């Protein structure tokens, strides 16, 4: 579902354009694909210490 | 509005870049460990509690 | 008094009342008129009243005036597509030649207001701030609201000094 | 099928137009304000009977009656119950959307309690609300004392009635329950002292004869009007009565007499005015004097 | 605050934070909480920034702007 | 400055002059009154049937004094100070 | 000590005949001079006339008699600071009263203004709203969702759930030595003090 | 001013005098200073209750959307803003301390009554 004051001001523009229609406004959470946190991210996008030795 | 040159900084620019790409650490030295005290001597910083 | 004929003229009140926005074509103005002859003596009055009146519209076009370069006074316009707009504007006076342009290259009062409108929400009245940019700095002005310390000294519940000698 | 007209008709709006009135010595009283020195033109006959037939068409810009609406419904509408969050506050959120380009009747404003239920703000609430993001000028958050018993009645006391109307206009919605009844007391308090002339050549007169035709309380009005030589709005008066009741008494004996003009009057104060005595010794009175003067 | 250049305080040499205790049950439930959340949000920014693309795209070759252009210049010609 | 002053009270000219001399009705506009026209004086002679002729641009000598203060420019620290009752 | 008998009642003071044989028709404030150098004086008025019962040498209007009293009720006396030809209260400098006085008198201008008893100009507004129609969803009632009807959460995640065992054995191991005490689904309803 | 890096985030500029908090809802760079330069601003919340107890907090959501279409994020406060209005899901945090309270405050029942009960 939308959150709820989303979901009435999804249904407010509905009946002020007047389209009439009895269906839940729904967010399509299919696409987006949740990764765990430990997933390998990328070695080769990452930074190297820099060379200042203690 | 014509800037008067900075030679100076570019000089050391070029060569800060090229001691970081002849001097840099290999991973023998960043990545060790003392087992003991648990620090990387390369920069004595302790590791986290958790990876111990 | 104000030096110069018609000191009038030199008057915020007088260079607002140009009516002659031109659009974003218009770049370049050029006016040709004559010096003497009674054909183009509007050109001259055009030239002493209504052209400082356009270059407080426009200051971005460039309004340049020649004399005596030809038999009869002339406006051309320049836009930005290459186009030169020629108004020969002999045998006229000042208030026609002024509601001319105004027709031809001129914006109308419906496009006018909607520009206006934009800037009416760039100010928001809900928005606190100075008073320069906001109505209200605060909102301690809000009867109803806490008010300021300065003003009416707040409960010693609402301190955190009696608050921290209170805990310990 | 048989719809009675409402309150912005073109009929209606022109009958009531014409019994308020235009006087613009009245519409235009020197206003109590910061003042700067006047101006003056030279002008001839005909540009004299311009410039006052401009006032006329910005007295009618200003007399423009407004619409009369009745009492809003009260909002209960509850749009989620989280009864995980209760007791976790002890006071409550009211979320206003403070987006410029949106009717303030289109605006969504909520309240989330302490017992996790978000329900929309009331319409007290809301007003409130748009005042403090959206101030008017004139409007208070809180609302005023004046509009009290007491305080009204004093006001009253000094023929301030189109003061108070005016505050009410300012402070309160045309659909408000505070508006409705600041409005009723000052007519009611009109028809008891006869304070008639007070509204007229205003915008509150039309709603004033509005709420006695419907309510059936235009004895006064038309008595008023009668002792003023004004027989042509006071039989448009007894025309509207019958339009809004064509099932009444008088209304189906005007269409056996066909009864016109001051015969109206008469047949209303019989059937249905309750004041049928006064207003036949009124309408009398007038009559003779007017043969009088055409005389 | 402090800089890169700036020499570490001789109080904080032997400090060590231990990181706090964990509750099985609240923190496997409050793992998911983020999940479901962040996965109920993220399909909200994706609308809201397909709003953003529209009235952009509806502003400089949308088919109201586009039928103001051509009145405008056939009112020039 | 007082044989100044009685000089130019003295040739002031009122409204019903005004109208004589030029045959027209003399209005008075008011912002408290608003756009209502308030006849001050009215010609006792034959009023004219001609408009004064507008003019565009009127070549009347300003005062700068005046013409800066309206357009906010005038900076005074002893202007519109608060004093008693006078 | 001076103790006005008009404190009750000090409307009747200024109808009597010590107030028309002392000031007559004119405001209390006609015939009172600030004492000062120069011709332009200073653009705030004294703090207070009194201090500590002690009155000073040129009292103003309001200070140098006793019987006048500062409140809403007195129409009369406040007629006199406000201009009856623009609705404004006077500075200071212009009666001459002092800061203390003209604090009192604006606050008991305004509060005769919003008792009705002091006349002013209320303006004729216009309309808030262009529209009056009240059928938007805004203020208006909006279609019930399927889990407000079947008192479930907005979403499911919100009510507790009970984890596997396997799961949190995975914890424990993953937190060897710093653990908590497991906790229990909580209570359905906030328990409240008795 | 031009920084490495950053973004932009819709967060809580606080303001008003001592022991009188009023935030502004602005929209700001992430280095930029809290009470400094914002680029917009999108409300206000007023903490403390008013005469008829109640917290205001003004929201616009429609530039609220064109900003977080335009890449900014969201600080925790205003995240749990959003889900006590109905605009953004409750916070995980804010129903996992609201079952932490509830545990205390059923843990200190027990013992209120068994004082009462015991003594
Ligand atoms: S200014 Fe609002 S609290 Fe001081
Ligand atoms: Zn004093």
């Amino acid at each position: 579902p939308y959150p709820p004051l989303l979901r009435a001001m999804i249904i407010a523009e509905r009946q002020k354009n007047g389209d009439t229609s009895t269906e839940e406004p729904m967010l399509n959470v299919q696409r987006i694909r949740m990764e765990p946190w430990d997933y390998p991210a990328k070695q080769e996008d990452k930074g190297r210490a820099k060379g200042t030795p203690v | 509005k014509k800037v008067r040159p900075r030679l100076i900084a570019e000089l050391a620019r070029r060569v800060r870049a090229l001691r970081e790409q002849l001097n840099r650490p290999r991973d023998s030295q960043l990545y060790a460990v003392d087992y003991e005290t648990l620090t990387r001597p390369f920069s004595g910083r302790r590791l986290p509690v958790r990876a111990w | 008094p104000m030096k110069g004929r018609f000191p009038i003229r030199r008057t915020l009140q007088y260079l607002s009342q140009g009516n002659v926005v031109f659009k974003d074509s218009v770049k370049v103005m050029t006016v040709n008129y004559n010096t003497h002859g009674e054909l183009g003596e509007g050109a001259r009055k055009f030239v002493f009243f209504n052209i400082p009146q356009i270059q407080y519209k426009n200051p971005w076009v460039q309004i340049m005036m020649f004399k005596n370069m030809t038999p009869s006074p002339f406006l051309r316009f320049y836009l930005d597509s290459g186009e030169q707009v020629l108004v020969d504007v002999e045998t006229k006076s000042n208030k026609e030649i002024m509601e001319h342009i105004r027709k031809i290259l001129g914006k109308n009062e419906e496009t006018l207001r909607e520009e206006e409108e934009e800037k009416k929400q760039l100010s928001h009245p809900a928005n606190f701030g100075p008073r320069k940019y906001c109505l209200r700095e605060c909102i301690c002005e809000v009867e109803g609201q806490v008010p300021c310390p300065s003003l009416v000294p707040l409960p010693k519940e609402m301190r955190g000094k009696y608050k921290a000698a209170l805990k310990a | 099928e048989t719809k009675k007209p409402t309150f912005m008709d073109e009929e209606v709006q022109s009958i009531l137009t014409k019994m308020t009135g235009l006087n613009l010595q009245k519409t235009f009283k020197p206003a109590i304000q910061e003042l700067k020195p006047p101006t003056y033109k030279l002008m001839t006959q005909a540009q004299l009977e311009e410039a006052t037939r401009q006032a006329v068409e910005a007295a009618k810009v200003r007399l423009k009656m407004p619409p009369v609406l009745e009492e809003r419904v009260p909002i209960n509408d509850v749009l989620a119950e989280d009864k995980i969050l209760e007791g976790t506050e002890t006071t409550k959120y009211v979320f206003t959307d403070i987006s410029y380009s949106i009717p303030h009747r289109e605006r969504f404003i909520v309240v989330r309690e302490p017992s996790g239920t978000l329900r929309k703000a009331s319409w007290e609430e809301r007003d409130r609300m748009i005042q403090v993001y959206f101030p008017k000028e004139g409007r208070k958050i809180l609302t005023p004392i004046i509009f009290k018993e007491e305080n009204l009645r004093t006001m009253y006391s000094q023929d301030r009635h189109v003061d108070v109307l005016n505050l009410c206009f300012a402070q309160f919605e045309p659909d408000s329950t505070e508006y409705i009844k600041v409005h009723h007391k000052t007519y009611e308090d009109i028809d008891k002292r006869g304070k008639y002339d007070l509204l007229r050549s205003t915008r509150y007169f039309g709603g004033m004869v509005w709420y006695f035709v419907n309510n059936k309380k235009i004895d006064g009005l038309l008595i008023d009007q009668i002792q003023r030589d004004l027989i042509d709005d006071a039989t448009n008066l007894v025309q509207l009565y019958h339009v809004l009741h064509p099932d009444g008494q008088s209304a189906q004996g005007a269409k056996d007499q066909a009864a016109e003009g001051i015969n109206l009057i008469k047949v209303f104060a019989k059937t249905e005015a309750q004041k049928g005595a006064y207003i036949e010794l009124t309408l009398q009175t007038y009559q003779e004097a007017l043969s009088r003067h055409s005389a | 605050r402090k800089t890169r250049h700036d020499p570490l305080a001789k109080s904080k040499i032997e400090r060590v934070n231990m990181p706090p205790a964990v509750d099985p049950a609240e923190f496997f439930v409050l793992m998911e909480r983020y999940q479901h959340y962040r996965q109920t949000v993220r399909a909200l920014r994706m609308e809201f920034v397909s709003e953003v693309q529209r009235k952009v795209h509806e502003a400089r070759a949308g088919v109201l702007a586009e039928r103001k252009a051509l009145k405008d210049a056939a009112e020039h010609r | 400055l007082t044989q100044g002053l009685f000089r130019g009270l003295s040739r002031q000219e009122t409204h019903q002059q005004l109208a004589d001399k030029k045959g027209l009705h003399v209005v008075e506009i008011r912002e408290e009154c608003g756009p209502l026209p308030i006849v001050v004086a009215s010609p006792r002679g034959p009023l004219r049937k001609d408009p004064e002729p507008e003019d565009e641009v009127p070549d009347v000598k300003l005062d700068w004094e005046d013409v800066k203060t309206a357009q906010g420019m005038k900076r005074s620290v002893w202007s519109n100070l608060k004093r008693a009752a006078t | 000590v001076p103790i006005s008998p008009y404190k009750d009642e000090p409307w009747k003071y200024l109808e009597s005949e010590e107030y028309q044989e002392r000031y007559g028709s004119r405001p209390v404030w006609a015939d009172y001079r600030r004492n000062h150098k120069g011709g332009v004086p200073p653009q705030r008025t004294r703090k207070t006339c009194i201090r500590r019962n002690k009155v000073v040498g040129n009292p103003c209007p309001i200070c140098r008699d006793h019987k006048l009293h500062v409140d809403f009720r007195n129409v009369k006396l406040l007629e006199q600071f406000v201009c009856a030809h623009t609705g404004i209260i006077f500075y200071a400098p212009y009666t001459g009263v002092c800061v203390k006085q003209h604090k009192r008198l604006t606050q008991a201008i305004q509060k005769a203004r919003d008792h009705g008893l002091l006349i002013y100009h209320i303006p004729q507004v216009e309309p808030r709203d262009l529209d009056f129609s009240t059928s938007h969803g805004a203020v208006s009632a909006t279609p019930p969702a399927p889990t407000l009807v079947s008192g479930d959460p907005w979403y499911p995640w919100y009510n507790w759930k009970q984890p596997p065992e396997r799961e949190l054995s995975r914890l424990r191991r993953l937190y060897q030595g710093h653990l908590q005490e497991e906790s229990g689904p909580p209570p359905e309803s906030m328990p409240k003090m008795p | 001013k031009a920084y490495r890096g950053g973004h932009l985030t819709i967060r809580l500029a606080l303001g008003g005098c001592t022991n009188r908090p009023f935030y502004r809802i602005v929209a700001a760079h992430n280095k930029c200073p809290r009470d400094g330069r914002f680029v917009e601003q999108l409300g206000s919340y007023d903490p403390l209750p008013n005469s008829h107890g109640e917290k205001l907090v003004a929201l616009n959501l429609d530039r609220i959307r064109h900003w977080i279409g335009c890449g900014a994020h969201l600080s925790k406060p205003m995240e749990k803003l959003l889900g006590l209005a109905g605009f953004f899901p409750l916070h995980p945090m804010m129903i996992t301390n609201a079952e932490r309270l509830r545990r205390k405050r059923a843990r200190e029942v027990l013992l209120a009554s068994q004082k009462t009960d015991a003594e």
